[PDB]
RNA sequence: UGAGACAUCUGCCUCCCACUAGCCUGAGGCUCGCUAGGGGGCUGCUGCAUGCUCCCGAGAGCCUCCAGUUCAGCUUCUCUGAGGUGCUGUGUCCGCCACAAAGGGCAUGCAUGCUAGAGCCAACAGCAGGUCUGUGAUGCUCCCAGAUGUCCUGGGCCGCACGCGCACUACAUUGUCACAGUGAAGGUGUCGACAUGCCCACGUGGGCCCUGGCCUGAAGAGGCUGGGAAAUCCUGCAAGCCUGUGACGUACUGGGGAUAGAUGGUUGCAACUGUCUGCCUUGAACGUGGAAUGCCUAGUAUGCCUGGGUCAUCAGCCCAGACCGAUUGUGUCCCUGCCAUUUGUACACACCGC
RNA sequence: CACCAUGUUCAA
């Protein structure tokens, strides 16, 4: 299975809360955004975080995602 | 030692008059002609069957179809 | 006059790499010098001539394939050669003739065998101790 | 443009699977050789769009000695289909489809409670080729009749029914034990 | 072609005191003679001016005569000496092809010579063990459960 | 009409050179043709009385294809699986005296000669003879 | 201007690339017709010992490896010029050898 | 003799050793319809699979 | 803490790189050839075909540390340090105690989607598991000169009424032999411990490891002469299976090759209780194996050989390597067991309990 | 819901 870990989820959440104005629903540009935002020691970890962030952003677009605080 | 768990085939080793003339007459009219078919139909050695296939194909009473190490297919000329 | 508009490409299956050059020519296809009609094993010259039979000698009557194969065995080398031939035809047609014809060649190849243009990633697995193969094991013996 | 012919001689497109149950599990994907190596075990049912000529060749390669010999199973298949096309002058691939259709069993039995159950349309083809190829195997063993001959004859008789091919007279007893287990 | 079989086709001949089969080819019927084997057999068939193609039954008296000549004293028929069965023969020093029960007669002589003196190998032979250094622990079992 | 070795199957070309050596009567075969095996692992002699001519043809073709070849190379070529007993087989080289015989006789026939750095090399007239016979194998009508 | 071969070899790719980059920088400081680092296939020394000091348990095996990286540099330079650019101190572990013909 | 019948819903997996498949088959014929039974299948049975039931009378207890 | 992350390898790509890779160009050399083909048109018997005719173009296979365009020939293959790249991508369906997700299955795209594959590492508690015979690891204890120290000679560890584990070879024609062809990958290799020696050569050089090429021999093998401390030489290791042809023809048989006999090399100071090996001969059981039982899910099983370890010689072993390459399944808790919750208990050495 | 009995003494 492809269940993510909290070292990916809790980073996705803060990346969203800090850069919701910069990210999109496109994986390969969220990837290039995070590769400049975060200091991730692994590219596989970077890509897992980026994919989970794009998933959360797609759910944001869809409707109310329960568990994030977009301040603006 | 304790052991825990086919009548013989007498195949003609060299030709004879009756079986040879029968090879000449009947066999070239078979749909599929092969070493095994010749040997079973004439009660004849497998090496004699190969010799017969070669001779008959050479002098024209049989045409090859797919000849190889495995089944050597020949067939009736026409 | 030797302008020699060429393309060089490759095809590989397991460890056999076949490097083909696709000069402008008259219809010459050859692997290591011997024509493709004399590649052993005998039962698989059809396998080594499949791409030419799917495209048509029409598309080959103007090019010159020359394939240098190394590695693998008999079947891996035949598969490498056929993939190299297909890749070379497609790259030559995308460089020196119409992209519509290149696409026609390419999809006629793809709706027949994707391993004419895409490489098979399957390589062997390493052996592990405690057995004689990748997955096989010793014969365990209770009493 | 032009469809490929099995050995550049026979077409795997003209065959008419008469069995509405086996339509989409018997595959008419024309190909110039039954030796393609296209990785069909990757998913549960991809082992159905493999051309039926190509399944038969692997079945032919079984026992410890013969294993992994496609280069030879393909020659066995060529000779078999050729003697088939001689004996029965219809398409060898068509008569092979008929053999599979008539040799696949339609009931088997399990230990649900030894009780009879129906058989998948995929398993029907699997057991068809298995009984054909295995049935030919024992016939060839310790005989002068070469493997291409025994496979061709077993296939011909399995297409006729003929109640003397190992596949037919095996499916028969399987269906019989199922009918008694009903 | 397709030659028939002659009426004098002997189903079983007798070549220096051994019943050979007339249905085998000549070079493999000859390997019925103890001591001749299937390489020396073919070589003597080639030295005897005898075609390897025909069966043994078709062999006539002159054939088997000029063939037992080779089988009996082969070094006069250009068979080399490294090809022979007794290659130096202690007690004689001569090179000969032991054939048709002089094989086991010479074997008995060589075991008698080695058991008269108490050579370890002759002792192993007389005790009925495995000479030339095998492990007799688990292989020459020969039934006899205890 | 133009024909070169590597355009004919090696069978049907070796079988033609082995027939050209015969009918020419050039090669001076040895006194031990009918007694010797062709490798220490053979269970039997070659069984075909023209095995010497087929060996010379398979040696001439190899000297054509791979120049610089040596007796050791030909031993690795004609060698196969050792026939030990209940033990498995291991690759062992074939006999290397018949090979040197065939090589010396080809070079006295003026087909090969020892190269400058080592090994046998194809001569101009040997190339000529081989190409003539390949043009006989291919194009059987004009030859 | 004499033909020179600087061969470098190391069990440390970081310390080898550092010194190869240093030597290329030095050979281009006064351009010496350098031909860059030819990467010879890395030598894997594989030693597969048995873990246990006694023959008990499932027979396991420690598979150790030592990778040896080798890089060539080709120059057309005078003797003391190349020996200068080489003598600028080399990292530890890297074995450097110079050949001239 | 086989009444061929189409599968419409895989009910699940049964058999002691997990080898039988409970599928609900309608009895698709040449122009006959409107009755679905619950049968057992030995093998891989995906969807739209047309079994050939040698006997349509007695169906199995759903599991 | 562990799992994951991580690390290595395979798989796709970029950059870097090339007289240890390959290729092109040039210059020298060869050998075959200056046919056929293609586009057609006419032509006959819509269609199909046969001839004729017109036009357009002679090229193939190789050899060479020969050099070469910034005083840099190129990078498709090949080598490789870094870095890209995939994230279950897209579509659909399913997915909780009201709501809400984590996620999952199919299909598809991709070099690709069982944790991408394969491995490495792997916590806490333990077992009175193995090893004191791996150590100048080691406590107590024993022997300690007629030694349980040490060395040397010989023997033994291999000894055979039997039981077993395991592996190799087979029981053949999807085969054996005979000839021939095509055709891998990982690697190893010359006292830096030995040699502080032995041998040939001449008070001193060379050889010892992997070996090319040439010569002798039927082989095994031996001489002469060269290369390599190695992407350079062995070596493109011309691996076996495999493929083509021929012989055999269902017969314990040209299946099988155990046993045994005469005797030619090789390693070694030493070959007997045969180190290995050449040659001829000998030709056993075994006709697919009872109860029972092992391993295995894709480049996998199996088959088939190869390298390395051991090694002066001995590989049927182990550790790896490629090559040919599948049948089925894509589940279950029936068997054998594992994890978790609930529950009972007279168990706690813990059901091999009491 | 075939049948499935047993495990020497001290020590841990």
């Amino acid at each position: 299975g492809r269940v993510r870990t909290k070292t990916v989820k809790r980073a996705s959440k803060v990346i969203i809360e800090k850069y919701f104005q910069k990210l999109t629903q496109d994986f390969q540009t969220n990837k290039k955004v995070i590769c400049e935002i975060a200091i991730v020691p692994s590219t596989r970890l970077r890509n897992k975080i980026a994919g989970f962030t794009t998933k959360l952003m797609k759910r944001i677009a869809r409707g109310p995602v329960r568990g994030i605080s977009l301040k603006l | 030692k304790k052991k825990w768990s086919r009548e013989k085939l007498h195949n003609a080793v060299m030709w004879e008059k009756v079986i040879r003339d029968k090879l000449y007459s009947e066999v070239p009219k078979y749909k599929v002609i092969t070493v095994s078919v010749i040997s079973d139909r004439l009660k004849v050695n497998g090496s004699l069957a190969r010799e017969a296939l070669k001779v008959l194909h050479a002098e024209g009473l049989i045409k090859p179809v797919n000849v190889n190490a495995n089944c050597r297919l020949y067939t009736r000329a026409t | 006059e030797s302008k020699k508009q060429k393309v060089m490409t490759f095809g590989k299956k397991k460890h056999a790499i076949a490097v083909v050059t696709c000069n402008k020519g008259k219809g010459l296809v050859k692997c290591n010098g011997v024509p493709i009609d004399l590649l052993q094993p005998e039962p698989l010259r059809l396998k080594v001539m499949e791409p030419i039979l799917i495209a048509g000698k029409h598309r080959f009557r103007n090019v010159d394939m020359r394939i240098r194969v190394r590695g693998g065995g008999q079947t891996s080398q035949l598969y490498a050669v056929r993939q190299a031939i297909a890749k070379a035809l497609v790259a030559y047609y995308q460089k020196y003739v119409d992209e519509a014809q290149k696409l026609e060649i390419k999809d006629a190849y793809l709706q027949y065998d994707r391993t004419l243009l895409v490489a098979d990633p399957r390589r062997t697995e390493p052996k592990k101790f405690g057995g004689h193969g990748a997955r096989a094991r010793r014969t365990k013996s209770y009493r | 443009k032009t469809t490929p012919l099995l050995f550049k001689k026979w077409s795997s497109a003209e065959v008419d699977v008469n069995d509405l149950s086996l339509q989409d599990y018997i595959s008419k994907r024309s190909v110039y050789l039954p030796h393609t190596a296209q990785r069909w075990t990757k998913k549960r049912f991809r082992k159905a769009q493999c051309p039926i000529t190509e399944r038969l060749v692997n079945s032919l390669m079984y026992h410890g000695r013969n294993n992994g010999k496609k280069a030879m199973a393909v020659r066995h298949l060529k000779a078999c289909f050729e003697i088939i096309s001689l004996v029965t002058d219809q398409n060898p691939i068509q008569v092979l489809v008929d053999a599979i259709t008539k040799a696949g069993p339609r009931e088997d039995s399990t230990r649900v409670g030894r009780q009879s159950v129906d058989v998948s349309p995929l398993r029907r083809v699997n057991q068809a080729i298995y009984l054909i190829t295995t049935g030919a195997r024992e016939a060839s063993f310790r005989t002068i009749k070469t493997f291409p001959e025994c496979l061709a004859d077993e296939i011909i008789n399995a297409s006729k029914g003929s109640s003397n091919s190992y596949a037919i007279k095996k499916k028969d007893e399987i269906e019989r034990v199922a009918k008694a287990n009903r | 072609s397709l030659i028939l079989q002659p009426d004098d086709f002997q189903h079983i001949l007798r070549v220096l005191n051994t019943n050979i089969d007339g249905k085998n080819k000549v070079a493999y019927a000859l390997t019925s003679i103890k001591g001749i084997g299937r390489r020396f057999a073919i070589l003597c068939c080639k030295k005897a001016d005898i075609d390897l193609n025909r069966r043994a039954g078709t062999l006539s008296n002159d054939e088997i005569a000029r063939l037992v000549a080779i089988m009996q004293n082969p070094t006069q028929f250009k068979i080399p000496e490294w090809f022979l069965n007794r290659k130096k023969d202690p007690k004689d020093g001569k090179f000969s092809q032991s054939v048709s029960n002089v094989v086991e007669q010479k074997m008995r002589d060589d075991l008698e010579k080695l058991k008269k003196v108490r050579c370890h190998r002759g002792l192993r032979h007389m005790w009925g063990l495995r000479v030339r250094g095998q492990h007799t622990k688990t292989t020459g079992r020969r039934g006899r459960t205890v | 009409k133009p024909a070169v070795v590597k355009d004919v199957d090696p069978q049907k070309f070796i079988a033609a050179y082995a027939a050209y050596l015969k009918k020419a009567g050039k090669i001076e075969i040895p006194k031990y043709v009918d007694v010797i095996k062709l490798a220490q692992f053979k269970e039997l002699a070659p069984a075909d009385p023209d095995w010497y001519y087929t060996r010379c043809a398979a040696i001439a073709r190899r000297i054509y294809i791979n120049p610089g070849t040596g007796v050791g190379g030909f031993r690795k070529v004609f060698g196969g699986n050792d026939r030990r007993g209940v033990r498995p087989g291991r690759f062992t080289k074939s006999s290397g005296g018949i090979i040197r015989h065939c090589l010396q006789q080809l070079e006295k026939m003026g087909i090969v000669e020892v190269a400058s750095n080592g090994g046998r090399i194809m001569t101009k007239e040997g190339q000529r003879d081989l190409d003539r016979i390949a043009q006989q194998v291919l194009y059987p009508e004009m030859f | 201007i004499h033909k020179i071969r600087i061969t470098l070899s190391s069990k440390n790719p970081k310390a080898l690339e550092k010194v190869c980059a240093e030597l290329i920088k030095g050979a281009k400081d006064h351009k010496l017709r350098v031909r860059g680092p030819v990467k010879i296939p890395t030598k894997v020394l594989r030693i597969t010992t048995r873990k246990s000091p006694c023959g008990e348990g499932t027979n396991t095996w420690d598979r150790y490896q030592m990778r040896i990286h080798k890089r060539l540099i080709d120059l057309h330079s005078p003797s003391e010029v190349v020996k200068e650019i080489t003598s600028i101190n080399i990292e530890p572990g890297v074995e450097v050898e110079v050949t001239v013909a | 003799q086989p009444k061929l019948a189409q599968v419409i819903k895989i009910i699940g997996r049964t058999g002691s050793r997990g080898g039988v498949t409970q599928v609900r088959v309608k009895i698709l014929d040449d122009n006959r319809n409107d009755r679905t039974i619950i049968r057992n299948v030995k093998g891989p049975c995906r969807v739209d699979d047309i079994l050939a039931l040698m006997e349509t009378e007695r169906e199995a207890r759903r599991l």
